[PDB]
């Protein structure tokens, strides 16, 4: 099982068991609400001693549960520092990268060339 | 004793685990014991430039002492005395901030002029960051930007991977404008520092030689050397 | 009354005193009852009635009283209580507030050692090496279904999950009135009755403002009620009031709820657009009546509701963007288990793969266009229904609580002909 | 299994299973010897051989069934070959154009994978040069794996027929099949 | 239940039932200006007022002893005064408070939303060097934040720093705190309350609703006083329930650029109004600064007499008109005119963002089709 | 541990003593042991006891299976819950559930549908489509991973969907899941319009994108990226302590340049058009399923009855303007899903091709030969709208280039025959373009030693000018020219190969 | 020493070490679920969880 | 070391006069700009940013700039963890704390009561896991 090189040619069962059997073979009957409730906003309706949600609606009888969903959360951690896409890929402050790399590779190459030129004349030694 | 306290305070922030360079004279790896003549010449030039450009800047903190390599530390140290009754502990003016920027760029400008562009060492990095910090607080915090104007952009998020202290959430165009203003303020401060060091070249060289000969020097001897070598004030 | 729990209580007293048919059918005994439900519905009264019907004794105790600073004292008290129960032979053991002791024996802190000892003592007194058996039933009362221990809620100790809740229509009839005070527990019902005897003003009271703020409340609620009446798919107004409650300091307009929409979750795109209009109606009417410079912070939650509606339209695949029209939401769509069972919270994750950099700007521009075009549409509607808005404002200022029939009458006598024709065209339809 | 057998200094095949107990999986195991390499020195020839063995499964799938009949079962092997190529280019300095720059380091996690990677944020030019080297290396590995399957076609046919007939085959039987039907070692 | 208004009046009358009170001390204004305080602090305030009157060598006349008694427990202790050596600190910590009081009086004119100034101190009494006290208006004026009220508050924030700048002829660090307050108020103006014109009707797609204090945990016990918190938390309705918290998707960089440009526009307008007021009332500001330096503490009454005695010089015509001129800011509003369709004055946007669909709709249906 | 199935059988058999069980008790114990998974021994004892505590108020002489299932549902779900009250919105929900059920039954490679219900228990749930479970997969002896086996199985039928001799790939198998998720929105759009779209059909649309993103990016079975060099563009290097993932450092602009988002949008648009076609053609079937669910004793229909309705109800014309609504008449938008017309269209440009179909040399190629070469190289024929016209054109060019070479064409035909199998399979396919003269060119005897050289000596592609974009390095010049309108770039997509 | 708020939420309030607000962590858990079942995966080498 | 700008910005909080707040801001500005390399005033204070830059420069390994990758925060990394911190041994290691991990998802039909009563809530409830992490973090803080 911990073998990290097992062959799984399909992942259809993952979607069938996690997005169809778990999720979309069913339906949630709590999507929205009126927006104009008897206690200002839905948070104040929820944090109340009266069960406003269950309400006698003749207009036959019954006490059909009129529920409101929780406030949907939106997580938007997208990148917002796009600078250059035509000609090269550059985000906002990467200006200290070309100079850094063109100094690092140049210095390493110069030192290796100096070492090669020294050791070229001492091969007998 | 005051210089020793300041140097000890910096040394117990720049050796806490590896250190390097700042504490010279140790007899271990990153610390040659006889501070080399090129390095002590660079330190003397740096501190002489800082002292000269703090002397010729009007309404600045005055010099009490100037020392080359205190505590065998590979930088100089100028003891600056403030006037508490002048601007309490709450008042900063644009003249004071711009003079501080000039004085903090003065050392690296002096060592660039004397030792050359390629022989400048890394001891000017804290002062360069301090001048950059003053410019950044003027543009993005104090609202002294001409194009940026009076808006608060810095929201300190040190809360204590790359160690960010300041942190800003403004847009890329506003960030470009603000950092361009910071760059132009740094360029103005560097230009004024090089102008002062260039017009007071003889006094700078005499102060450098005096720092080399004496190691440490006082405010009166600095004033006497600069006034005897024909200094030009701002 | 007491929901449907009375049949279960009859079963409890029947096999307590006269088994007969249960012994003929081969059933042995229930050995535990766990009354789940909020307090105020006679949870202890039902057990008292069960003990009175079975002819056994009742000793009042709660799980909080077992929490003692002397170690082993709570377990000793539980053991002693069960020993006296076995001596009485039989009785009914009531343990109240089990949510203060029997909760998640995982350790941590110098306050739960004796608590875990008491839970283990209760576990070994309810089950364990057979030392009681017989006709002994233990009843517990909790406000939550499954927050206790797995062994405590195991169906060998509390094998009857009898649930009570707030009374229904017939329950409130037993204890026109139930339409007014429908939706609260029997303790609050008795408090309402006591307040009415001390004085249906008690129902209104159980369920200060100067001239400028009262006028602003009247303008805001009149604009909201006028938009809710004029817009077709928006449900008709139930009532409108500007008297602030203890937790709603702005006045509220309540619409008649749609049973089909609330039961099926069929919230159409046209309804969502008109709900965005209704959410912006208060700000639009306040600006129109009092001028722009008198715009107030009263709409700080109406703006949040309008943003909720617009972002739900974008996230539900109802936008007009060709890459977003009937294909996608904002992405991901993960779900979390909320507090009550059956309730789920939706979290949407949008990270550089569900969205492109231009698509983020497109979505923001579409939401801004939705909100601002909705504001312009509502402002034009309230401008062309200014007489109805003014009449509703003065009626609200006079009465402080108007019904939906008065709103409908004012709108139909002082409304714009185009809006009235639209209302009469899309009337009758229950709008899906 | 064929490329692992003909690749020099590779691990001995332990067991090749194709749906062993009617479970939808397939694997080629190797003996975990404690001698030899462990962690002393990783030769570039050894790393290239490992990368070719990793690409061999999808190369065999292409060369036998066609381009369109390949599925995504070769994804962990493709991941390991890509990791080997990126490690050679950016961690060992085996590329002539990127040069001896340490842009990638490995680290051990103190469950998922037992290791992660410290990455250096590169620029577009450096990333494109390193990507060109990695793509050249991977295309070369694909070509070498294809030729290794091509010169051992009868051995591949015999091993595939034996796998279809028997399901689970020991590495000793794999070696017997390959040497009996004629194989060319690298 | 802490006493307030009428209860505070009853407590002050009970603690002053045996002491002579001068008629100039407004008991109702003192009760309304000391919110959240209890008898266990008002007794100390009346006690210290009595002891200050005793040490002053006279009876309990004038409101200065009462104000000193209030200050001794609202801004505890008395620090040493500002030094007379050098003209910098006495000028700065008089110019900021003079300018705040002047702008408060000018906004009391025309609009009338800004409450009157009680006093300006400039004598350091605990954790501060200078103060400006505002005569706290009645409640129900603080239970609702209006657009004009928020604009006046932003102007009053910027007033101190711009008055120091006008006095010295130089920018200082005194504008930093004012900018920090005014930017937060402008963000609440634009995003949360929606008072701006962002999008054409002021409704942005994102707003940062404040959270409750129950998540603070630490809850540092400053106690009493009750500053502009009384205007800030009273109109704001926090979240309190994490299950029903709406935060919206975070806006993109382009729309964040537009919204922060709207914030900059609000700040620029308020700043230009404040600078125009302080440029047109330089004589009154300088007279108030001189009176503050001469008499240290000063009341809002006497400040109103000084500002009435030095009115504006009608039309400055020339030379003095050059102070009103170039008092406008050079700060850049990116989305002002033609830069409000898609590039928004950005030369690199077309090199980074590939032309959104609604942008194409704007440039095709509206533009090139009129 | 918790009791298993046999332990459940033993515990229920022991605790059933002394109680009257109606009919054959073995069947009742079998069903209540299949339907009580995860239960403890005390839970089974309670369930057995509570049944005998019942049959007194109800006055039943013996314990029966429906009442046993009633308590089985009760002790783990609480209240039985009331059904949804009848309304116009209830009828719309029935229509939405009927469309979802019909598209689920018409989806190839899916498990059999057990039952589609309108009335369920619990609080926050409504109509549902329940598939068969273990206790159903046991009886009809079937592999547990039969859903995974449904891709490569041929000539079978599940629910109302048949699969012939051509197997479904992983791409088509997972991309077939988008149609049932889109059918709920497609029914409302086709029958009511844009304003008829509701929040009832909004949750599946948000998962359609993640399914299609797997199909086009993570699965690596998209026909566009199969001919690429073997580079992993979706790598993440570890997770690290505190769980912070690390993207592959070379992946600068990978997702934007390779057009993953636009290919996902293409697949989603094609699946939405397929769902609109499905609702158009099976409109009467969906209406009949909704009516039968609304007029059912428990508001529940079975899978067999749903399949019977789907097969008995004739195919509605997809034309006829609005499909019980309006503006969805666009459904007549051809289809453009078959690869054979595109291939014939491409081959028509080659002179002297002489195409016949089911019948510079003449090269009398048949439809069977074209289909075999296309299935060997491209992979499938009815996924053209899903993969994109540019991808189909590139594949057609590759298939044409293979068809022009007789040796490659015959090798492709032979390996297609071996993949299909049957009596006509000519054993293993021929040598992989290395003949006996090139295989005998290098055993351990003659020549040799070229395989001993390092991998760089096998470097068949070398360019000294490395581009600024990864698509130029990865794809060939023809591929970049055909693609790169799918790239998410501003004006780089004119500065990239094939300069005008 | 200056951040530019590249790939995080704009106004993210502090968390349980500083505050008592659980909203950012509740969203971060669903963010991690997204990072599991559409990229990265459970283990290195898996295409999707 | 013994342990304000987020409270007033996010939670409202307030409870600080606008005069002492301004005095604190002015003194902090003067301390940040001036007081650098002073004898006793700027000794070790972590409010001076240049001291922090000096510590980073002399004790840390370079700085590393911003990556050009997507689905990452700023560098080649994801978002930080928000909240920072026989058979018996097998069970103890199987369910001990579960800090980082990834929370599983329950079906919309939920699990039948017993199976919900096993598999600890920290493994599936998100809110429960975050509450446990919050409780441990506050216990370590206190």
């Amino acid at each position: 099982s911990t073998n990290n090189l097992l062959q799984n040619p399909t992942n259809i069962n993952w979607y069938y068991q996690n997005r169809i059997l778990k999720r979309h073979g069913q339906y949630l009957t709590n999507q929205w609400w009126n927006g104009q409730l008897s206690e200002h906003n839905a948070e104040t309706v929820f944090l109340s001693d009266i069960d406003w949600r269950s309400s006698f609606i003749k207009n036959d009888g019954l006490d059909v549960l009129l529920d409101f969903p929780d406030t949907d959360q939106y997580y938007n951690p997208k990148r917002r520092r796009w600078l250059l896409n035509n000609g090269s890929w550059n985000f906002w402050f990467n200006f200290d990268k070309l100079y850094s790399e063109e100094i690092v590779t140049t210095w390493i190459l110069e030192s290796l060339i100096q070492t090669y030129k020294y050791l070229h004349k001492n091969t007998e030694l | 004793a005051m210089e020793n306290k300041t140097m000890e305070a910096t040394l117990e922030a720049s050796t806490a685990g590896d250190g390097g360079g700042l504490v010279g004279g140790e007899g271990v790896e990153g610390s040659p014991d006889p501070i080399p003549p090129q390095l002590r010449r660079a330190v003397s030039v740096y501190e002489a430039g800082k002292a000269l450009l703090a002397y010729i800047t009007p309404d600045y903190e005055e010099i009490a002492r100037v020392s080359v390599c205190p505590l065998n530390v590979l930088t100089g140290f100028t003891l600056f005395v403030e006037d508490e009754d002048k601007n309490v502990n709450a008042i900063l003016t644009r003249s004071e901030l711009e003079g501080r920027m000039v004085v903090h760029l003065a050392g690296r400008c002096a060592e660039k002029l004397v030792m050359g562009e390629g022989q400048m060492t890394g001891m000017g990095s804290p002062d360069l960051f301090h001048a950059n910090l003053i410019a950044r607080e003027m543009i993005m915090s104090m609202g002294m930007g001409r194009r940026t104007g009076p808006i608060d952009l810095l929201r300190v998020a040190a809360t204590s991977d790359p160690f960010y202290y300041h942190t800003t959430d403004m847009s890329t165009e506003q960030a470009r404008v603000a950092l361009a203003e910071v760059v132009e303020l740094l360029d103005a401060a560097e230009a004024k520092a090089m102008y002062g060091l260039a017009i007071n070249w003889r006094a700078l060289q005499a102060l450098t030689q005096a720092l080399l000969d004496r190691g440490t020097i006082t405010g009166k001897e600095v004033a006497h050397i600069l006034e005897s070598n024909g200094v030009i004030h701002f | 009354g007491n929901k449907q729990a009375k049949v279960e209580l009859m079963e409890v007293v029947d096999f307590f005193r006269t088994p007969e048919k249960f012994k003929a059918s081969g059933a042995r005994a229930p050995k535990g009852v766990l009354l789940v439900g909020p307090p105020g519905n006679g949870k202890t009264l039902m057990a008292r009635a069960v003990a009175g019907e079975s002819g056994v004794a009742f000793i009042s105790s709660s799980a909080a009283e077992f929490i003692e600073m002397y170690m082993g004292l709570g377990a000793a008290r539980v053991r002693d209580l069960f020993n006296t129960a076995r001596s009485v032979a039989p009785c009914i053991i009531f343990i109240d507030e089990l949510d203060a002791v029997g909760r998640q024996r995982q350790g941590g802190g110098r306050s739960n050692d004796e608590r875990d000892n008491t839970v283990n003592q209760l576990l070994t007194e309810m089950d364990g090496f057979e030392a009681e058996q017989q006709g002994i039933v233990v009843m517990g009362a909790t406000n939550r279904k499954d927050v206790l221990d797995a062994a405590l809620t195991r169906p060998g100790r509390f094998d009857r999950s009898i649930e009570v809740r707030r009374p229904d229509f017939q329950g409130r009839l037993e204890a026109s009135l139930a339409s007014l005070m429908g939706g609260m527990s029997g303790a609050q019902i008795a408090g309402v009755a006591n307040t009415a005897c001390f004085l249906t003003l008690a129902v209104e009271q159980a369920k200060f403002v100067g001239a400028g703020r009262k006028k602003r409340f009247a303008v805001m609620e009149a604009s909201i009620a006028l938009a809710a009446t004029l817009l077709p798919a928006i449900e008709p107004v139930e009532y409108a009031t500007i008297i602030p409650s203890t937790r709603s300091p702005l006045g509220r307009t309540v619409l008649k709820p749609h049973v089909g929409r609330y039961t099926t979750g069929v919230w159409t795109y046209r309804y969502l657009r008109e709900q965005l209009l209704v959410a912006l109606a208060g700000r639009a009417g306040e600006e129109l009546v009092l001028g722009r410079d008198e715009l107030s912070s009263l709409n700080q939650h109406r703006l949040q509701m309008a943003r909720q509606v617009a972002w739900k339209i974008m996230n539900s695949g109802m936008s007009s963007h060709p890459d977003y029209q009937h294909l996608r939401g904002l992405g991901s769509n993960y779900f979390d288990g909320s507090s009550e069972p059956g309730r789920f919270q939706q979290t949407t994750v949008v990270m550089d793969a569900n969205q492109t950099r231009s698509e983020a700007v497109d979505a923001d521009m579409e939401v801004e266009g939705l909100l601002n075009g909705g504001y312009k549409q509502v402002f034009e509607l309230l401008v062309r229904n200014r007489a109805a808005l003014d009449a509703l404002t003065e009626l609200l200022l006079e009465r402080e609580k108007i019904s939906g029939e008065e709103v409908v009458q004012v709108v139909e006598e002082l409304g714009h002909p185009e809006d009235l024709a639209r209302r009469a065209q899309w009337a009758g339809y229950e709008l899906l | 299994a064929l490329l692992a057998y003909i690749t020099p200094d590779y691990e001995e095949i332990a067991r090749v299973s194709v749906c062993p107990l009617n479970v939808l999986t397939g694997f080629t195991l190797f003996v975990e010897d404690e001698d030899k390499n462990v962690n002393a020195i990783l030769t570039r020839s050894e790393l290239e051989g490992r990368m070719v063995v990793h690409l061999a499964g999808r190369c065999a799938e292409k060369l036998v069934m066609g381009e369109g009949q390949m599925t995504g079962m070769g994804s962990p092997d493709l991941f390991h070959a890509n990791l080997i190529a990126r490690e050679m280019i950016m961690s060992m300095g085996m590329g002539r154009r990127t040069g001896p720059i340490d842009l990638l380091r490995v680290a051990a996690t103190s469950d998922g994978d037992p290791f992660y990677y410290h990455t250096t944020d590169m620029s577009t030019e450096q990333a494109r040069v390193a990507l060109a080297e990695v793509v050249e290396l991977l295309d070369a590995a694909e070509a070498k794996a294809m030729y290794g399957l091509a010169i051992n076609w009868r051995a591949l046919q015999a091993l595939t027929q034996a796998l279809l007939d028997r399901g689970t085959i020991t590495g000793k039987e794999v070696a017997h099949i390959l040497e009996s039907n004629g194989v060319i070692h690298f | 239940p802490k006493p307030d208004t009428e209860g505070r009046l009853e407590i002050l009358k009970l603690h002053l039932r045996n002491k002579q009170v001068a008629p100039d001390v407004d008991l109702l204004q003192l009760a309304r200006d000391l919110p959240g305080l209890v008898g266990a602090d008002l007794a100390n305030i009346v006690n210290e007022a009595a002891m200050t009157a005793v040490r002053s060598g006279r009876q309990q006349l004038t409101a200065r002893d009462i104000y000193a008694g209030v200050d001794r427990f609202t801004q505890g202790e008395v620090r040493p005064s500002l030094p007379t050596a050098h003209k910098l600190p006495v000028l700065c910590f008089a110019a900021k408070e003079i300018g705040i009081a002047l702008v408060a009086g000018e906004l009391r004119d025309r609009y009338g939303r800004v409450e009157l100034v009680e006093r300006v101190s400039i004598q350091p009494k605990g954790r501060a060097y200078s103060r400006t006290m505002f005569q706290r208006g009645t409640d129900e004026e603080y239970q609702l934040m209006t657009r004009g009220r928020l604009l006046d508050r932003i102007r009053l924030a910027l007033a101190g720093g711009f008055a120091v700048r006008t006095a010295l002829g130089e920018e200082t660090n005194f504008t930093a705190a004012d900018i920090k307050r005014a930017t937060r108020m402008a963000k609440k103006y634009v995003f949360y309350y929606g008072f701006s014109e962002a999008g054409g009707a002021g409704i942005t797609t994102w707003a940062n609703q404040p959270y409750s204090g129950d998540f603070v945990i630490g809850q540092q016990r400053a106690r009493k006083v009750v500053s502009t918190d009384a205007m800030d938390a009273f109109a704001d309705w926090p979240t309190v329930s994490e299950d029903f918290r709406f935060d919206a998707p975070s806006p993109s960089d382009v729309t964040w650029h537009r919204y922060t440009d709207e914030v900059r526009r609000v700040l620029k307008g308020c700043s230009e109004d404040v600078l125009g007021i302080l440029a047109e009332r330089q004589e009154a500001m300088w007279a108030g600064i001189k009176a503050l330096s001469d008499r240290k503490e000063l009341l809002g009454s006497e400040l109103r007499d000084i500002f009435d005695a030095h009115p504006a010089a009608t039309s400055r015509d020339r030379d003095a008109r050059a102070e009103l001129a170039a008092a406008k800011l050079d700060m850049t509003i990116f989305t002002e005119g033609a830069n409000s369709r898609w590039p928004y004055g950005i030369e690199w946007l077309d090199d980074a963002y590939p032309k959104p669909y609604w942008v194409q709709q704007q440039e095709a249906e509206a533009a090139e089709a009129q | 541990p918790q009791p298993g199935p046999s332990a459940r059988m033993a515990i229920l058999r022991y605790h059933a003593k002394g109680k009257p069980l109606e009919g054959d008790g073995q069947r009742l114990l079998l069903k209540t042991a299949e339907a009580t998974q995860g239960w403890s021994a005390a839970a089974l004892a309670n369930l057995m006891n509570e049944a005998a505590i019942l049959t007194v108020r109800r006055n039943v002489p013996a314990i029966s299976l429906p009442m046993v299932l009633e308590l089985v549902e009760g002790l783990n779900w609480g209240e039985q819950a009331p059904r949804i009250p009848d309304s116009e919105a209830k009828d719309r929900l029935a229509l939405i559930t009927a469309a979802k059920a019909v598209a689920f039954a018409l989806t190839p490679g899916l498990e059999p549908i057990k039952s589609v219900t309108m009335w369920s228990g619990r609080r926050g749930l409504g109509p549902s489509v329940d598939f068969i479970a273990m206790e159903d997969k046991a009886a009809m002896d079937m592999h547990p991973e039969e859903t995974e086996l449904m891709g490569w199985r041929t000539n079978f039928k599940t629910n109302a969907a048949v699969v012939g001799d051509e197997p479904l790939g992983e791409f088509a198998h997972v991309a077939g899941l988008l149609v049932p998720l889109y059918a709920g929105r497609a029914a409302e759009v086709a029958l009511f319009g844009k304003d008829g779209a509701s929040l009832a059909t909004a949750q599946p649309l948000a998962d359609c994108f993640e399914i299609a993103y797997y199909c086009v990016r993570n699965s690596q079975v998209h026909p566009r990226f199969k001919s690429l060099p073997p580079l992993h563009t979706t790598m993440w290097l570890g997770r690290d302590d505190a769980g912070r993932w690390r993207r592959d450092p070379l992946a600068i602009g990978f997702d934007e340049e390779l057009g993953y988002h636009k290919l996902t949008l293409t697949l989603l648009k094609a699946s939405w058009r397929r769902a609109l076609r499905l609702v158009a053609q099976r409109r009467s079937a969906i209406t009949k399923v909704a009516a039968e669910m609304l007029a059912a004793p428990e508001e529940k229909i079975t899978g067999a009855r749903l399949v019977e309705i789907i097969e008995s109800t004739p195919l509605d014309d997809l034309g006829g303007e609005g499909l019980d609504g309006a503006a969805a008449a666009a459904v007549v938008e051809e289809a453009g899903n078959e690869f054979l017309p595109l291939l014939k269209e491409v081959l028509g440009q080659v002179p002297g091709i002489i195409l016949t179909g089911e019948s510079a040399t003449e090269l009398r190629l048949d439809d069977a030969t074209l289909a075999a070469v296309s299935r060997t190289l491209m992979g499938r024929l009815d996924v053209v709208d899903l993969i994109g016209r540019n991808t189909a054109v590139e594949a057609a060019e590759r298939v044409r280039d293979a068809l022009l070479h007789p040796e490659t064409r015959e090798r492709l035909l032979a390996m297609r025959r071996w993949v299909e199998g049957g009596p006509g399979a000519p054993e293993f396919p021929p040598s992989p373009l290395s003949p006996e003269q090139t295989a005998a060119m290098s055993p351990s005897g003659p020549l040799y030693g070229n395989l001993a050289l390092n991998l760089d000596w096998w470097r068949r592609r070398q360019d000294n000018v490395i581009s600024w974009s990864a698509m130029e390095i990865l794809m060939s010049r023809r591929q970049v020219d055909l693609y790169k309108q799918d790239a998410d770039m501003t004006e780089g997509a004119i500065a990239k190969l094939g300069t005008p | 020493l200056l951040s530019f708020a590249d790939g995080n939420i704009l106004d993210e309030p502090p968390s349980p070490p500083f505050s008592s607000l659980l909203i950012p962590a509740k969203r971060f858990e669903n963010y991690k679920r997204f990072f599991r079942d559409t990229l990265t995966g459970d283990k290195m080498g898996q295409r999707k969880s | 070391r013994r342990p304000g700008s987020f409270k007033e910005d996010f939670f409202g909080s307030q409870r600080d006069e606008v005069h002492e707040k301004n005095q604190v801001v002015y003194q902090l500005t003067r301390h940040a700009i001036t007081h650098y390399k002073k004898p006793f005033k700027g000794d070790y204070s972590l409010a001076i940013p240049t001291n922090l830059y000096v510590t980073d420069l002399f004790l840390k390994l370079p700085t590393q700039s911003i990556s050009n990758l997507t689905n990452v925060e700023n560098h080649n990394l994801s978002i930080k963890n928000k909240i920072q911190h026989f058979s018996v041994l097998l069970l103890k290691e199987e369910k001990r704390l579960k800090p980082n991990k990834i929370v599983e998802e329950l079906p919309w039909t939920s699990l039948p009561g017993e199976q919900l009563a096993t598999k600890p809530r920290t493994s599936y409830s998100v809110r429960a896991k975050v509450a446990m992490l919050a409780e441990l973090s506050l216990s370590n803080l206190s």
